[PDB]
């Protein structure tokens, strides 16, 4: 009815229809700590919210009051709980509430409560028909909104709406191939549909990624995805990978490619490859280059890896102390 | 512009 | 040498750490370039002003900022009206790190206020009369332990707290943040943190919790809010810290985790980002860097022989430089990054991260690294609870004197 931002907005203590209710002041105690000096509007709304909550007045006016309390602080989970109590108790039209939450999320998309509220509504209605499109609009403003992606995964998983998501993922990767959220979503979709075991799928993904790596060699997301989808089966399980990466050394080098090489060498030494020693030195050389020149911010990590490899892969690693 | 964690 | 620059971020080679966008511009590279340009200005300020650099932690200013906030806040904090126990915790911990005494007048007033925030059903709410919630419950307990007096400890109703935790426990091992609320890894950490400190952990309270948390580790090596989600420093800290409390860190692939977090430190800025391809932020100086002390302890517990005996596995010097040169507000308090305004949240975590970066300790071994003036050294913080290590010991010892509710 009367918006919190309306020029003709009136404090609740000045509203006739609320005259029967005595506001309930916040009980901060005798000598308060971290006491917030609330504005007039804020304190007035919450003093009345405290009153309806206390009386557990499940009325239309209380329902409208929660909208203002939420507007003043959408992070107040207690108000959201009461609002949901009122939604059911008063038999409120949930589609109308859906329109309401769609608007609140648009203005405060990084809030936890708003997304949880929307989820509850979808659950109550058992209707995901508006979700992918609504989320798409939010992601169009912040392509990395964590809550948005989390809600999207939930909807897709619960209502089995996998059919067009990979396509959606390709669209956003086109827009920004560096969007780590989209790479995560790509792995989410594939994992729950075909899986990465089907060799045709794994092949397709690796080709796609190496192709993306060529276009933007310093994009860490493509590299992490490449490693993420092959590390479980073991990098050494794929002999051509190493060679092909060494071929990008010239015109596509980066501390990322050098790092991957070390991971490949590491797994090779873990699955006792040929030229045990030759591979180790190749690895320690790279670890040093990274720690001293190519990636010094991670010097402590690279020196640790170098040490770890040395510790269990040097020719003298399995040799008795007496020898 | 601020961090939200709850 | 006389030509040698002691500050890592001001060395000539450092210029090579600037972003290489491969002439392919996207929203991500553009935003990253903007930050680096602003950070470069800060680094270059001394040179362009013809002054010798001096990294000073503005203790005096931060103290005034905290001292006042602990008592009164402007309406700018209306957005945190449902998180007042957090304000108590953030501020009290910052004062603790800065080694500033907590007057018993204050301590008792904090205790009384948190008491008003405690729910009849158990747990603490974000303010008097608010329903209980695991986030403010975690903050409340931490604040009371920082105070560490008999009065503070006695505020916590252990029987109800445990009852509250049980009412939120789910069949899959997870916990709701509050009744009718959302589920994510934060709840596991909040629950395990308050339950372990107050000694109320029963045999089945955390059944399946370690497994649920392990399901949140993804292809990236890091941990997401829920199974399937992108890896994030906030959720990763919660996941690992909770697992450490439950002594189940091994349920995770610690190696992929280690590789992921170390990659989260920005080569140019020196600070950490919260997730791959996003921006540096001072609060991650704790959520991210704080993982290294946890990983060090876990790997060492497995007998890892390659573990350094003097440093954490991240550039301690660079982190301190980022925080000291880019995260302090001249009026007191700390912040996200240059251009962002101060707040108690960042004041708490920037200092916590600074402490982590200054103090290394693996059992008997102890090595410090204090960049800038020696007065910059802070009190150490416990990597699991983020309160003084002495306060953790004191609190746990005290509650072990009590019997786990219901025996
Ligand atoms: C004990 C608690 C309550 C820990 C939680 C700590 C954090 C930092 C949680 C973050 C949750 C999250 C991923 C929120 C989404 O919004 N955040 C961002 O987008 C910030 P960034 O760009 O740095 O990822
Ligand atoms: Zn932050």
């Amino acid at each position: 009815f009367l918006s919190l931002d309306s020029p003709t907005y009136v404090l609740y203590r000045d509203r006739a229809e609320w005259a029967d209710i005595d506001p309930v002041p916040q009980n901060d105690g005798p000598s308060p700590v971290v006491q917030i000096i609330y504005s007039e509007k804020f304190r007035d709304v919450y003093d009345y919210f405290r009153a309806v909550l206390q009386r557990d007045e499940r009325s239309e006016r209380a329902f409208k009051l929660t909208r203002d309390a939420i507007e003043l602080n959408a992070a107040n989970y207690t108000v959201w709980h009461f609002r949901r109590v009122l939604l059911r108790s008063l038999q409120k039209d949930l589609q109308e509430e859906m329109n309401y939450i769609i608007a609140i999320i648009e203005e405060q998309p990084k809030n936890y409560q708003v997304w949880h509220h929307r989820r509850v509504l979808v659950e109550w209605l058992k209707d995901p028909s508006q979700e992918l499109e609504f989320i798409a609009d939010i992601l169009n403003q912040d392509a990395k909104n964590y809550h948005a992606w989390q809600h999207r995964q939930w909807v897709i998983q619960e209502f089995r709406l996998w059919d067009n998501e990979l396509q959606y993922v390709d669209q956003l990767l086109k827009e920004d191939v560096r969007n780590n959220s989209v790479w995560n979503q790509r792995h989410f979709v594939i994992s729950n549909t075909t899986g990465y075991s089907d060799r045709a799928v794994l092949e397709r993904e690796v080709q796609y990624t190496l192709e993306m790596i060529k276009l933007v060699p310093h994009n860490e997301s493509a590299w992490n995805y490449l490693k993420g989808i092959l590390q479980d089966r073991g990098l050494s399980r794929y002999p051509n990978l190493l060679n092909q990466l060494l071929d990008l050394q010239p015109s596509h080098s980066s501390p990322y490619l050098i790092a991957f090489l070390v991971d490949i060498y590491e797994d090779m030494l873990e699955n006792q490859c040929d030229n045990k020693e030759d591979i180790l030195n190749k690895a320690l050389e790279l670890c040093e280059i990274l720690a001293k020149e190519k990636d010094t911010i991670r010097k402590e990590y690279w020196r640790y890896i170098g040490r770890s490899l040395q510790s269990k892969h040097s020719r003298e690693s399995d040799i008795p102390a007496s020898v | 512009t601020k961090c939200v964690i709850f | 040498p006389v030509w040698s620059e002691p500050l890592y971020s001001l060395r000539p080679e450092h210029a090579r750490e600037r972003l290489q966008d491969d002439s392919v511009e996207t929203v991500t590279s553009i935003e990253q370039a903007k930050v680096e340009e602003k950070i470069q200005e800060v680094f270059s300020s001394y040179k362009f002003n013809h002054l010798v650099p001096r990294l000073v932690l503005q203790r005096e200013k931060h103290f005034h900022y905290l001292k006042r906030g602990l008592r009164q806040l402007t309406d700018a904090y209306e957005c945190l009206d449902a998180s007042r126990p957090w304000l108590c915790y953030w501020i009290l911990h910052s004062l603790e790190l800065l080694d500033e005494p907590i007057p018993q007048i204050v301590a008792t007033d904090v205790c009384q206020f948190l008491e008003l925030c405690q729910s009849p059903d158990g747990g603490f709410g974000g303010g008097p009369g608010q329903y209980p919630h695991l986030a403010p419950t975690y903050a409340a307990v931490n604040a009371l332990c920082i105070i560490g007096t008999e009065e503070a400890y006695n505020v916590i109703n252990r029987e109800k707290l445990l009852q509250y935790l049980y009412s939120l426990k789910q069949p899959d091992g997870s916990f709701l943040m509050h009744v009718g609320g959302e589920v994510d890894v934060r709840s596991a950490y909040c629950a395990a943190s308050v339950a372990s400190l107050t000694n109320i952990i029963t045999p089945d309270l955390f059944e399946g919790t370690a497994e649920w948390i392990a399901r949140c580790q993804n292809w990236e090596g890091g941990i997401g809010g829920v199974p399937g989600m992108e890896a994030h420093g906030g959720y990763t800290f919660c996941g690992l810290a909770a697992l450490v409390i439950l002594k189940k860190e091994r349920s995770l692939n610690l190696k992929s985790l280690l590789q992921w977090v170390t990659s989260r430190q920005m080569r140019f800025e020196g600070g950490f980002q919260g997730r791959c391809n996003k921006l540096v932020d001072g609060c991650y100086s704790f959520w991210q860097a704080g993982l290294l002390p946890l990983l060090h302890r876990a790997l060492h517990a497995q007998g890892d022989p390659a573990l350094s005996m003097s440093h954490w596995m991240f550039h301690q010097q660079a982190l301190q430089e980022y925080i000291l040169m880019c995260c302090q507000c001249p009026a007191g308090g700390l912040l996200d990054k240059p251009g962002k305004s101060r707040d108690f949240y960042h004041t708490c975590y920037c200092l916590s991260g600074l402490s982590i970066a200054q103090h290394f300790g693996s059992g008997a071994m102890l090595h410090d690294v204090v960049m800038g003036v020696p007065e910059n050294v802070l009190q150490p913080t416990h990597p699991v609870y983020n309160i003084g290590p002495d306060k953790v010991i004191q609190a746990t010892t005290h509650f072990l004197q009590k019997p786990v509710p219901g025996f």
